[PDB]
């Protein structure tokens, strides 16, 4: 929930 | 044991070490070398597995692309477009552009561009002769545009191991392939990626440092909201101690990497990259895969790298629910002031 | 403007002032005085509405209960078994027992203990001659083990005013009624409640020093997960301004209400209440609604309480999500030490 | 969502 991740890079 | 990437390797034919100390920068921290491993060692496969980096030195990743230098990508990379970042400094720090609206006061220290591989390679070219100081970076994900003898190197890539290891980590998919070209000297400032990168070198050195997830507190990173979000904001060169003390208790893991080796940057793993002084243009391709899923359960306590998931997300959500991310902060200093630090 | 709860007033059939000055504890900040209104008065329902504090004079609220007193109350309040707060100080600092498990450092200043009125009125009235210091506050949700004769007398409020206002405002429902009697000179410290309140007093005065939601900073609320959550931190008899700097910023309307008097206390509004110093016991009876449901369109920029609302979420969010409120501290440190402030 | 309130008293 909370710790859920996104996923970006440069 | 905080020596760095270590004694300089001996190229193969008595070619004489491939660089030296003089080509490194100086930094204010100490660090210790990141293994270099073959990728049949049961110790490189414990490292993937328990997310820790490691330089793989045969995987032949990218053997088809060893032989690329600018005059055969000039060749037959494409006519497509590629981004080429400039700055007047040796310090590329990246900014997110759709970020760049919730911060005016940001000026930004490097200028994107687009332009043909021709263009660049005029460009890169020009400066060098002319004695000039403007840096340049090129960074582009590889498409469809390219040319089809790249096309065959790129089938060529070493997809069976790589394969296996996005399978065995459970990794989701390959988002992308970030083609890097560089001028030496060039530095990618300390930030974290949210994906897991299987980072292959093809031509000139490139030195890497990176810091563990649970470093978070002494590397201070931007605002989430902020255009440098995920990058670090202590000045490499001149540290902000009174800013950032916990600074002085950072440790990085370092390795300098040539044509042939594989750095595994694991997910949230802080990474400063820069390309030995002197050591000419630099080449890598990076793997870019969407990490693994959250466990069905949640073991405690929780790994640095969850509480750094849980962070942004605090801070995305305050941002969203108080209707502007400028108010962040100041709802989070009043609920910390006299209640928790 | 900052006098406090003005000039004493005049009891009908020049039975004096109702108190004096010297009946007032003394604090380190200035307040000016909760307006004294009649319910038929229009500005009176603006206030309730725009949801700022108000004492009503001629609601006739708890008509029926202005009769009562100890005597009276032991002998049709029934069996039941009566909450009794015990204290060696007048600070009757309350104190949530289900979360006395996440604090075991927590040692309580004041013990609850059940007893049959008569117990109370006996442990009271031993007290009393003995001419002890030990101090007690009943604090008791009427239920349905009261007498027919308090029965009778509780039909008897004014429904008809109150229900309306419950309408009004599109309150929830009313979740209970406090019964409180105390000792003169008890004091119950500066918290705020989750609930709309419309707070009847019935015997003796009472000293109402209010503060609105947006002095959140200059109060200093414990943490969420702490017992002593939605209370102060601050003593207001020997303020640390070294740790709440803040609270000499602090500015509070102020009220002393009597018998028939109705102090509206709106959700969120911090309240320290007093009964006066030689004033003898006092009784209350408060209402508590459910305040109205959050608009189906949220306006911008946010109300002081709402952004009260959403600290509170985040602080009880981070302390399941890593699965003990204890590192709640830690983590919204990181998140904003180098980073925010 | 965040702005949702519970209803504690004392
Ligand atoms: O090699 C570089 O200069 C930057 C690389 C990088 O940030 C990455 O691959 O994640
Ligand atoms: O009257 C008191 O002493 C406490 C009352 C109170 O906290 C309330 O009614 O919300
Ligand atoms: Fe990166
Ligand atoms: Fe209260």
């Amino acid at each position: 929930r909370l710790l859920e991740a996104s996923a970006d890079a440069n | 044991v905080a020596s760095g990437s270590g004694e300089p390797r001996e190229e193969a034919g008595a070619l004489g070490p491939a660089w030296d100390e003089s080509q490194l920068r100086s930094y204010s921290f100490p660090t210790r070398p990141i293994p270099r491993l073959s990728q049949s060692d049961p110790r490189a496969e414990e490292l993937i597995e328990n997310e820790e980096p490691v330089v793989l030195t045969d995987t032949n990743l990218v053997y088809p692309a060893l032989k690329w230098d600018l005059e055969y990508l000039q060749e037959n990379i494409g006519n497509g477009d590629f981004s080429v970042y400039s700055a007047s400094t040796h310090k590329f720090l990246y900014y997110d552009e759709k970020k760049m609206a919730n911060f005016q006061n940001f000026k930004p220290r490097s200028n994107r561009e687009e332009m043909k591989f021709h263009e660049f390679v005029e460009k890169l070219q020009d400066i060098q002769q002319r004695g000039g100081e403007e840096r340049l970076y090129l960074q582009q994900t590889l498409n469809d545009t390219v040319g089809r003898k790249i096309v065959m190197d790129f089938l060529g890539f070493n997809w069976n191991w790589i394969n296996k290891q996005q399978g065995k980590r459970g990794w989701g998919q390959l988002t992308s392939n970030l083609l890097l070209i560089g001028m030496e000297g060039n530095v990618t400032p300390a930030h974290y990626d949210e994906q897991q990168n299987f980072f292959a070198q093809i031509k000139g050195y490139k030195r890497c440092i990176l810091f563990p997830p649970d470093q978070f507190e002494c590397l201070y990173p931007y605002p989430v909201h902020h255009p440098c979000d995920r990058q670090s904001q202590v000045d490499f060169d001149n540290p902000d101690y009174e800013r950032f003390p916990n600074f002085q208790n950072v440790v990085g893991y370092e390795t300098v990497v040539g044509p042939g080796d594989v750095l595994y940057i694991p997910m949230y793993w802080w990474h400063h990259i820069e390309s030995l002084l002197n050591g000419g243009i630099t080449i890598t391709v990076n793997f870019w895969y969407k990490g693994a899923p959250t466990p069905k359960r949640i073991e405690y306590p929780l790994k640095a790298h969850q509480k750094v998931a849980i962070m942004r997300n605090i801070e995305k959500m305050l941002g969203e629910a108080l209707g502007n991310p400028q108010e962040v902060g100041p709802l989070l200093n009043t609920m910390i002031k006299g209640r928790y630090n």
